[PDB]
RNA sequence: AGGACCGAACCGACUAAUGUCGAAAAAUUAGCGGAUGACUUGUGGCUGGGGGUGAAAGGCCAAUCAAACCGGGAGAUAGCU
RNA sequence: ACACAGGUGGUCAGGUAGAGAAUACCAAGGCGCUUGAGAGAACUCGGGUGAAGGAACUAGGCAAAAUGGUGCCGUAACUUC
RNA sequence: AAUUCCUUGUCGGGUAAGUUCCGACCUGCACGAAUGGCGUAAUGAUGGCCAGGCUGUCUCCACCCGAGACUCAGUGAAAU
RNA sequence: CGAUGUCGGCUCAUCACAUCCUGGGGCUGAAGUAGGUCCCAAGGGUAUGGCUGUUCGCCAUUUAAAGUGGUACGCGAGCUGGGUUUAGAACGUCGUGAGACAGUUCGGUCCCUAUCUGCCGUGGGCGCUGGAGAACUGAGGGGGGCUGCUCCUAGUACGAGAGGACCGGAGUGGACGCAUCACUGGUGUUCGGGUUGUCAUGCCAAUGGCACUGCCCGGUAGCUAAAUGCGGAAGAGAUAAGUGCUGAAAGCAUCUAAGCACGAAACUUGCCCCGAGAUGAGUUCUCCCUGACCCUUUAAGGGUCCUGAAGGAACGUUGAAGACGACGACGUUGAUAGGCCGGGUGUGUAAGCGCAGCGAUGCGUUGAGCUAACCGGUACUAAUGAACCGUGAGGCUUAACCU
């Protein structure tokens, strides 16, 4: 249940090929506050689609 | 010859006069319409392309729309096709109905089987269970040996193992048509056809006879 | 293979499961707004919302159910008196779900759940 | 739903009380025997002075199964015990004379007109 | 489904007398013997009722000349012809299976008599 | 009265499963045997290596036993690798 | 060797049910065991249930299932009585 | 036979079918009298065998409840 | 020999043909039926128990048949550990003894998280020559191919008689496989109910918590089988063994050397599935984009500004789709999910209250009350407007047709 020959650098490079972590590459600006936030996510401040929901 | 494209609507039964409770699948078959007709002139084979149902304007793509516009038939979800048999003829737009089957004896149903998902050998290939007692360890339902030894030193292609059961374009044959109701577009067959109620089905005349 | 099934296991044996919803029930009513992981939130609706439907019609019988469920004398008092009449008109949809981010320590997708009224 | 090792009951005054199915007949690897089937049974419990005796090995036909039967309507007829009718191990021809309990309409196959002629029911 | 249901009531028979589990019932069967299309009877207590529209079906247990025989019956089946209630039993459980492991005096059910 | 019976603590360790780079260098879960006695346990003593002790297995003598461990003869000897 | 499911003698020891220090539920009191959130595939561990049949399994009824309490009735071969 | 190689000896019982088992037979390869012989109530986490009960042991497996396995986040080995 | 785990069983098999069955034939000491024996043929099929560690073998009972071998006497990084093959012990036997015996007997730790190949599934990248969307052709590959019995022809042909067909047609079975919950059932710790003990909600009443879901009874949806459908084929081409026609070599004869025709579950098709990464990357239909400018080793070049289309992706609601990806549906122009309304289904006459009774409890109100996933509707809640990716008419040569 163990490796026979030690894999090279070339291999683990290929194994790690798909480990790329894509970023959000998508940012939503509030129509009212003009803040950057995730789509379908209340702003960091706490607004949402114009509304002041969090009240905090 | 060419069949139609129905839809699985559920399963019911018909009590004959004597009480023979013929279990039947209710397959609604709308009026399929021809959109594109292929010929040996271009494609070498003669066939007709049909459609049924309807889509939404917000979900019908530009490429799709133009194709339908070329035929002037409203977009029906999907586009199936049927090979012709040279004893017939067709013209663009024809709203072909379930009328075809009202005369056949047996038909053949094609559809997508239920998606069982990743399934073990016992369920996928009916492998016989190992004894779940008498000292057996951690191997109550595993496949068991899959090769011989050094001589062939490899696993033969085609070997049955665990994997994906379902979603296969299965096909049943020789199914007896029970009764046909053009009134509400009902094709009643005797049997149990593939698919989940609400999943599209291709029906066509029985080949073997 | 859970085809067509419903509910959420939530990595909790049933007795433990019905436990928190009962506890999480009053909290949602006691404070009218709470923070919690999203999957739970979607599930919480399937419990508290039907509870409000119960209270709409005041009756010795109903009150006992509201005590049978939620085992809370107080929420019953908070129900049948305030939450009952306030939602008299709305047909369902007595709750709101807002996505709020991710929990600090374990990247759990928190989300806010609050009563639709939420306005004094 | 009879099979090997099943312990049945005799449906006639044949000469036994309780029997055992040592072999389903007909077809290779046959698994189960139902109402209309011929099975090789031994005898496990005879009546003191019957026409047979403990330890005999002769063919028999079952007549009632706790598993029941199914008709062309969907109905079933579940009995309350597994009962069989003894036969001569060479040429069927039921051994006993009088038959207890009902049997079934699905047993008439022309080689049992003796049987249904005796059944007090169904 | 609109389709199925409209299609269902087509065959569902109407003249079915109401009854409850535990009620002794007389049932007539369209039994046929080659040519002799007879109307055999069958009377046993109802031990379970299933209400699935066209698929509704009950079952009765009769202790006839020997031992018990549990025969189910597709309610809307043409094979059954008539259904007469004989005695309305007073039980308080939908399914009466527990009658199986008891017989005689240990079995006798109560009488409802309103 | 009882090396008496049933059965907890306590003592023991027959069976099965898990575990086997384990939670653990011998345990766990579920059942098993004894349980007023040739019982079991705390504390302190005595017996030491061709010796001890042993209801006796070559068993145990600090995770080590057909001859303990530590140091020294001693860089033993090795027609073998 | 570890913040390790192990091992460590003595003392006190309530309520209800129970023969009982068993056990089930609680009190005083003390904790949720120092990775979590989702999903709800094969497969493995612990479990629950199961039509008809009921040891055909298998080296072997291993394992499970099953029986299980108090009081009265009744109880063989054999026996060192 | 805890002993018998031949041997699954031969006969009887038990089973539809018994190289095991139980009772005899003496042809004791190579039993035998305190390295004890032959019996024996009771006892036994003892060896073999049969019967009742009961059951997923099995025909032949199906469903479900949980803990992993799977994915996201933090930490992060090992044999080779 | 700085390790190749060794019998048997379980599981999974795969190949050969020296063929047990099924198929086709020759001869017969072949009437018929049933056989003997030899030839071609490997598609498919090819037992259940008793006894033993058993392979084997014997026996009981079946079957159309219960094939013979190769595969490290197939298969322990898949299981078992009965046998053998340690340490304990005893019997017989050998030896003065320590001990010894394919002589016997009882007991006796079976480790490994899978890098590579292989294999079963499923994805990402890029290529396919402007890009995009769907639908296909189809090279090639795979699965499947079993057979009994009963009846009719016909008690006919055959035959002293008894017995008893070929060819051909129909029904119904067993085993195997596929699909599906309509029926019969199972499960159904998210549904209803009964009930033991104890604790708590101030107490009664009414409920909840724990005790394997506390123990139980039934049970929707799904899933599933023992349940319910269908399948193997008919037909065609080329043949094997074999039977032939015509016919010389050899005036004859002869199936063959010319020529022509028959002839099997085998082979190629026919039936079903995958499949254009088939780089030989195919075909069809449709949709989208037709702006300026410098630089230069002026080359299928590099660069800047203004535009970014079709479509896609991402996000959210999600699913009879699913390990993750992926796949299907929906995104206010909405039925995608939850809830709500109505219905169904299941459980079985709630609670509260009045009456009779000393009480337990019964009775009326009531087929009520409560109902998971189910069906039909309803925007009440949640699916935000935009942004992100993707461009700005698509090389050279040649030929046939239009300028």
């Amino acid at each position: 249940a163990v490796q026979q020959n030690k894999p090279t650098r070339s291999k683990r490079g290929m194994r790690r090929s798909h480990d790329a972590l894509t970023a959000v590459t998508s940012l939503s600006v509030d129509k009212t506050s003009g803040e950057k936030h995730l789509r379908h996510h209340i702003t960091a401040d706490g607004y949402y689609r114009g509304r002041k929901v969090i009240a905090k | 010859m060419i069949g139609l494209v129905g839809k699985k609507v559920g399963m019911t039964r018909i009590f004959t006069e004597d009480g023979v409770s013929i279990p039947v699948t209710v397959i609604e078959v709308e009026a399929n319409r021809v959109t594109q007709v292929k010929d040996l002139a271009n494609d070498g084979y003669r066939a007709i392309q049909v459609t049924t149902g309807a889509k939404k304007a917000n979900r019908v793509t530009k490429p799709e729309a133009g194709h339908f516009a070329k035929a002037g038939v409203e977009a029906g979800r999907g586009l199936w096709e049927f090979r012709l048999a040279e004893g017939e003829e067709f013209t663009v737009g024809q709203s072909i109905s379930v009328e075809l089957f009202a005369d056949v004896k047996k038909v053949d149903v094609t559809g997508t089987s239920k998606g069982k998902g990743f399934a073990g050998t016992v369920k996928r290939w009916n492998f016989r269970t190992q004894d779940a007692t008498h000292g057996n360890s951690l191997s109550h339902r595993v496949p068991g040996s899959i090769g011989q030894n050094q001589t062939p030193g490899k696993v033969f292609k085609g070997k049955k193992m665990a994997g994906q059961m379902g979603n296969e374009r299965v096909t049943v044959q020789s199914l007896d048509v029970v009764r046909v109701d053009a009134e509400r577009n009902l094709l009643l067959v005797k049997g149990a056809v593939p698919g989940a109620t609400g999943s599209d089905l291709i029906v066509k005349p029985a080949v073997k006879a | 293979m859970r085809h067509r099934k419903s509910g959420r296991q939530l990595n909790r044996n049933s007795s433990h499961r019905q436990a928190m919803f009962r506890n999480m029930a009053g909290s949602l009513v006691r404070h009218e707004i709470i923070k919690t992981t999203l999957p739970k939130a979607k599930e919480l609706r399937r419990v508290v919302e039907p509870l409000i439907t119960l209270a709409k019609t005041d009756s010795v019988a109903n009150r006992r159910l509201a005590f049978a469920r939620t085992r809370d004398n107080e929420i019953v008092a908070k129900l049948f008196n305030e939450l009952g009449p306030r939602f008299a008109s709305r047909a369902g949809g007595y709750t709101r779900i807002l996505k709020c981010g991710f929990r600090a320590g374990d990247n759990a997708p928190m989300a806010y759940i609050e009563l639709v009224d939420r306005s004094e | 739903m009879i099979q090997e090792q099943t312990m049945l009951n005799v449906a006639d005054n044949s000469g036994a009380r309780r029997v055992m199915c040592i072999k389903v007949l007909g077809g290779s690897h046959r698994r189960y025997a139902g109402v209309g089937d011929i099975i090789k049974i031994t005898i496990k419990e005879a009546i003191p002075r019957g026409k047979v005796k403990k330890g005999d090995v002769l063919k028999a036909v079952v007549v009632r199964t706790k598993k029941g039967v199914r008709r062309p309507d969907g109905s079933v007829i579940r009995f309350d015990g597994n009962a069989c009718v003894l036969l001569n191990n060479n040429s069927e021809q039921p051994i006993g004379t009088r038959i207890f309990g009902p049997v079934t309409r699905e047993l008439r196959s022309e080689k049992f007109m003796k049987i249904i002629s005796l059944a007090p029911e169904v | 489904s609109n389709i199925i249901k409209q299609l269902e009531q087509e065959q569902m028979k109407q003249d079915v007398p109401s009854f409850r589990p535990g009620d002794t019932v007389e049932v007539k069967v369209w039994v046929v013997e080659g040519s002799k299309k007879r109307l055999q009877a069958f009377e046993g207590v109802v031990i379970a009722i299933r209400n699935r529209g066209l698929h509704s079906a009950f079952t009765v247990r009769k202790i006839s000349n020997g031992e018990g025989v549990e025969r189910v019956f597709q309610t809307h089946s043409p094979v059954v012809d008539s259904i007469s209630v004989k005695r309305r039993g007073a039980v308080r459980k939908a399914k009466l299976y527990y009658l199986r492991e008891r017989t005689g005096k240990a079995a006798r059910i109560k009488e409802r008599l309103n």
